[PDB]
């Protein structure tokens, strides 16, 4: 029973968990109250699906999600909105402040009191599951609650369960546009438990996903709603080998096994190729090889980095709909004599391939069109590093005169704690710079007997 | 019984094999003083002759000896040692 | 009385069986259900070497599924013959290996293969005679390879003097799906030259190219590859169930295409293979299926024979056909292409001919290659497994599961030296010093 349990900490990942929920409950055919008239109407089956839904007695379905926030506005929302009746009453909001963009106010000051509660309902939910295989936590970076709870959540989650893998998806904050002034500060603090608690960590820009949208999509004016809708299809690509049937299955662990040369390079890339508004689904063939050619492009991508000024060191390809292996290793034996598309050399492999029969669903009110086929890449590249570099700078920018260092500082953190954070970041960096480089040389020879 | 001599018998044939063209690549080379690759010795064929890979080969030396038994009724074991005796 | 049991572990393996249930129960007419319908009376005279008899007059086969993750026994059970399996032969666990070796051989697997065992141990006890058994597997693979390899060595520790089969599907350098396919194909080798009396290899690129280029097949899918592998190997023991002018065992063909102990990787192919409308174009002579079996695109396995010598080939013809034709066509493919066989072997071409052909054609034939050229596989497998072992690509994953670096060096060493082994029988003469 290949169960998951979801974790939404923050603003940010409370709304993705509810264009998630959303998606998921369209998916599975179960209304908003938590019911679903298919088996009713059939008379049997396995529709409810384990991996997300607990099945009661009486025939409702209750979601394996834990929604944690410190603002009780935003939960209010989803308590009295559409889907009120669909999650457990029990929601672990507390009543006071928000951590107010301040890693130590939602770590050491605010972040306690609310912790036990939290461990509590994943102790009692992984009692309930049998077989779980791995958590999905949703935050963002910058964010006080989503740093600090995060931050914390994490390191608890590490002591207890260990094993378990810890997949994570974060809102990293964008090269130029910002909605906060010391975002730099929570993401160089919370790249610190980011870097040794998780095992696969996911990061989407804001500014990327729009220039997705009003490119694509053709939508001008764009919100937080279609960002929100985009990353829980990503999320539902990256679910579905465990949901439904397929000709090659690729579950969580091989995932990490494939990804993640060595322990502290869990930082891929994630791009989806068939974004397209309707009006513009005709006029194109959307084969597979288009849709691996799209994933490929740096335009397509979701963070806002040049792949073509890295290199890629481990591949993912995770296809849904009508898809055969033929064209697959079609385009991947096409992409492969690319001379812009650079591989390490101590990766002449390369590629994981995986095929699902299930077709991506329609949201109502979405922008995405219906179609056939569909793909999602996850690659592991080292550009990656310049989209941390400029941060780090930032960083130097507002530390060379301590700006707003007494808020951290007063609610009980101490000056060198940013220092030792610093020096990990940099760590990482010249980690990404080693593992890039071209091999020595042949390094060793053999002579054939010249005598 | 069966196993057992037949395991011994695989084994023996084996390692006379190895000694054979052990002792053919040593009379080549110190006669020619050339260096036809390396040959390729059978080496993992068996446990026994793997386990003694390196006194075996490489810069070594090596000496069998054989028992014999003076009895005429045993002729079929005298003759028998004999042919394994000339081997190499 | 010959009895073969069948074990399959993988998707891959599971795939493939099925389809060869598929095609075994046509070829001796069981019905899905396990009831009989067929025509011939030559049917059940041999059908105790697959399938035990059921109170009912049924018949269910000596089938063993294994995998560590249950998704491919649900799809199997719900299948065409699902059915006809027996319920206690679906020994499976969950947390599946993941594509790591060690999982298979080492952690998760060491506490699924003694279930496993016990249902091995039990049908080997009802068995009459037993011949040897059957395995199917991915080397590339996760589950597939380390289990394979694990139950392999626990059987050749248990029965030694039985017959040990493999059909593997190896890796292959252009049709890659998984990135740690050399580490697992190396560990894979290092068992399969040690623990198996004989080896066929198998690649989904040469199957590829056989669906493109001879049935000319526009979407080909996995169906159809499993197919052509399973017509391969009920090709390849044939003898043990019809009768024949010349018959051929599993054990004479081990005892005639292997010449020494660590060479048993086979190439192979089978023939006649035509696309639809061209079939009314050709006709079907001993002939035509000798110049189909040597021809260079028919092999199964991506290794171009035209790069060595043949060690040992044999042949298997089904269907009604004279002696003389037979050895003749053998006898001019040998002389013919002296090149390309090996000097020191007067005859290396084993002829078998068995009269009951395939349901739907008067004649065909199985051929299984045993060349040099096949050294040029494992050398490529070990042209990349170096290339990541040398900078340690993925090496933590494994040394978390309990094993080591030296295991590594152990297995290159011994695929280094089976290549070496290969390599010294491939030069067309020697005669200076
Ligand atoms: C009726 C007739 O004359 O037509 C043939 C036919 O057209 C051809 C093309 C058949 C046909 O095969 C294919 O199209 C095919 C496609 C993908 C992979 C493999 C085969 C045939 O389908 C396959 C089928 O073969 C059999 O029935 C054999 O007994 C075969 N069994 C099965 O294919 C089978 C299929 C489903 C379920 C159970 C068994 C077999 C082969 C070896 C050993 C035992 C059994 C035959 C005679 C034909 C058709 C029907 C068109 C061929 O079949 C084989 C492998 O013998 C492909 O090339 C040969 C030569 C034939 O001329
Ligand atoms: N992609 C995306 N990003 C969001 C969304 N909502 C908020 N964000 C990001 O979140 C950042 C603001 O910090 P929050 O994550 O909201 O912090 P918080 O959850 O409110 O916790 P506090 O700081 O204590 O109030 C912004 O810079 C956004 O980039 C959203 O709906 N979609
Ligand atoms: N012929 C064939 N090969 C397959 C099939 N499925 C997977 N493979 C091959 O097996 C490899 C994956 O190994 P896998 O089956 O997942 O190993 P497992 O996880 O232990 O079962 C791939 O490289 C494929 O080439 C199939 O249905 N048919
Ligand atoms: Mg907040």
């Amino acid at each position: 029973m290949r169960e998951c349990i979801s974790i939404h900490v923050g603003q940010a990942g409370v709304q993705i968990g509810n264009a998630c929920w959303e998606l998921y409950c369209l998916e599975h055919g179960i209304q908003p109250d938590g019911q679903m008239p298919s088996d009713k109407t059939i008379g049997g089956g396995d529709d409810s699906f384990n991996t997300f839904f607990s099945e009661t007695g009486a025939g409702k379905h209750v979601p394996r999600a834990v929604f944690v926030d410190l603002e009780p506005t935003v939960i209010d929302e989803v308590r009295t909105g559409t889907y009120r009746q669909l999650f457990h009453p029990e929601q672990l909001i507390t009543g006071k402040e928000d951590a107010a963009n301040n890693y130590a106010r939602g770590h050491y000051t605010i972040g306690k009191e609310i912790i036990d509660l939290v461990l509590d309902r994943i102790r009692k939910l992984a009692d309930q599951c049998t077989g779980l295989q791995g958590f999905l936590v949703f935050h963002s970076f910058g964010g006080g609650t989503g740093s600090g709870f995060t931050s914390l959540l994490m390191e608890r989650l590490s002591v207890d369960y260990g094993k378990k893998s810890k997949l994570e998806f974060s809102i990293y904050p964008a090269p130029q546009v910002s909605t906060a002034v010391v975002e730099p500060y929570n993401s160089i603090l919370t790249t610190h438990t980011t870097l040794e608690h998780s095992d696969c960590a996911f990061m989407v820009d804001n500014e990327a996903i729009y220039d997705i949208c009003r490119r694509n999509l053709d939508i001008e004016r764009p919100t937080y709603t279609n960002l929100n809708r985009l990353i829980s299809q990503i999320v539902s690509s990256i679910t579905a080998s465990l949901r439904f049937d397929g000709a090659l299955n690729v579950d969580l662990t091989e995932f990490q096994t494939n990804l993640v040369p060595y322990p502290r390079i869990h930082f891929p890339l994630a791009t989806y190729a068939p974004v397209i508004s309707a009006e513009k689904a005709y006029h194109e063939q959307l084969s597979v090889a288009e849709i691996t050619n799209a994933c490929f492009e740096p335009a397509n991508q979701m963070v806002k980095c040049d792949p073509r000024h890295g290199k890629y060191m481990a591949c993912c390809l995770l296809y849904r709909g009508d898809v055969v292996p033929k064209d697959v290793n079609a385009a991947i034996a096409t992409i492969k004599t690319k001379r812009s598309i650079q591989f390490v050399d101590w990766c002449p492999t390369g590629f994981k391939v995986g095929i699902n029969y299930q077709p991506p669903t329609v949201v109502p009110g979405g922008d995405l069109a219906k179609v056939q086929r569909a793909v999602c890449m996850l690659s592991n590249t080292t550009a990656i590093a310049e989209a941390w570099a400029r941060l780090d700078h930032k960083f130097d920018l507002m530390y060379a005169k301590r700006a707003f260092v007494h808020w951290y500082v007063g609610e009980g953190m101490e000056e060198g704690e940013f220092s030792e954070a610093r020096e990990d970041m940099a760590a990482l960096e010249k980690d990404y710079e080693e593992v890039g480089v071209d091999s020595v040389e042949g390094e060793g020879e053999e002579e054939g007997e010249e005598y | 019984r069966l196993k057992e001599g037949a395991n011994i018998n695989k084994s023996l044939t084996t390692l006379g094999k190895v000694i054979s063209a052990l002792a053919e690549m040593d009379s080549g080379p110190n006669k020619n003083k050339k260096k036809k690759k390396t040959d390729f010795i059978p080496y993992r064929d068996s446990v026994l002759t793997w386990l003694l890979r390196e006194n075996l080969g490489g810069n070594s030396r090596t000496a069998m000896v054989a028992a014999l038994s003076p009895a005429d009724i045993n002729y079929d074991e005298t003759l028998s040692t004999l042919r394994y005796a000339d081997r190499a | 009385m010959r009895e073969i049991v069948h074990i399959q572990a993988g998707q891959c393996g599971n795939q493939i069986g099925a389809k060869f249930w598929e095609v075994i129960s046509d070829e001796h007419g069981i019905d899905p259900t396990g009831s009989y319908h067929g025509d011939s009376d030559l049917q059940l005279e041999r059908i105790n070497v697959y399938y035990n008899e059921a109170t009912g007059n049924k018949y269910v086969p000596r089938a063993i599924l294994v995998d560590l993750e249950p998704g491919t026994m649900d799809s199997v059970r719900s299948g065409p013959f699902g059915q006809i399996f027996r319920p206690d032969n679906f020994v499976f666990g969950q947390s599946g290996a993941g594509n790591n070796w060690a999982k298979g051989h080492y952690t998760e697997g060491a506490e699924l293969v003694d279930s496993v065992l016990d249902v091995v141990r039990k049908e080997s006890e009802s068995c009459d005679c037993l011949q040897g058994f059957q395995l199917t597997h991915s080397l590339g693979g996760g589950t597939g390879s380390g289990m394979g390899t694990l139950l392999i060595s626990k059987i050749r520790e248990e029965y030694p003097d039985r017959i040990m089969n493999t059909f593997s599907v190896m890796p292959s350098p252009k049709v890659s799906d998984t990135v740690v396919e050399p580490y697992n194909a190396t560990l894979s080798v290092h068992q399969l030259v040690e623990n198996t009396d004989e080896t066929y290899c198998i690649d989904n690129e040469a199957l590829y190219d056989i669906c493109f280029r001879t049935l000319k097949l526009t979407t080909p899918t996995y169906g159809d590859l499993n197919h052509l592998v399973s017509a391969t190997m009920s090709g390849v023991t044939t003898c043990l169930r019809f009768p024949g002018q010349l018959n051929a065992d599993l054990r004479k063909l081990a005892v005639n295409m292997v010449p020494f102990p660590r060479l048993h990787f086979f190439m192979p192919g089978f023939a006649p293979l035509t696309s639809r409308g061209s079939q009314q174009y050709r006709a079907l002579t001993v002939p035509e299926l000798t110049q189909q079996m040597f021809d260079s695109k028919n092999m199964m396995a991506a290794c171009d024979p035209r790069h060595g010598r043949y060690l040992t080939v044999a042949a298997i013809f089904r269907g009604r056909m004279s002696m003389k034709e037979v050895d003749e066509q053998m006898l001019n493919v040998q002389n013919k292409n002296s090149s390309y066989f090996v000097e020191w072997i007067p005859n290396n071409v084993k002829t078998a001919v068995c009269d009951i052909p395939p349901r739907g054609l008067k004649m065909s034939a199985t051929f299984i290659g045993n060349s040099t050229a096949i050294q040029e596989l494992f050398k490529r497998i070990s042209e990349q497994f170096t290339a990541m072992f040398r900078r340690k690509a993925f090496l933590h994953w494994y040394t978390g599961e309990g094993m080591d670096e030296m295991e590594f060096t152990e297995a290159e060493s011994n695929m280094n030296d089976l290549v070496s082994e290969y390599q010294q029988y491939q030069d067309a003469t020697a005669d200076e010093q």
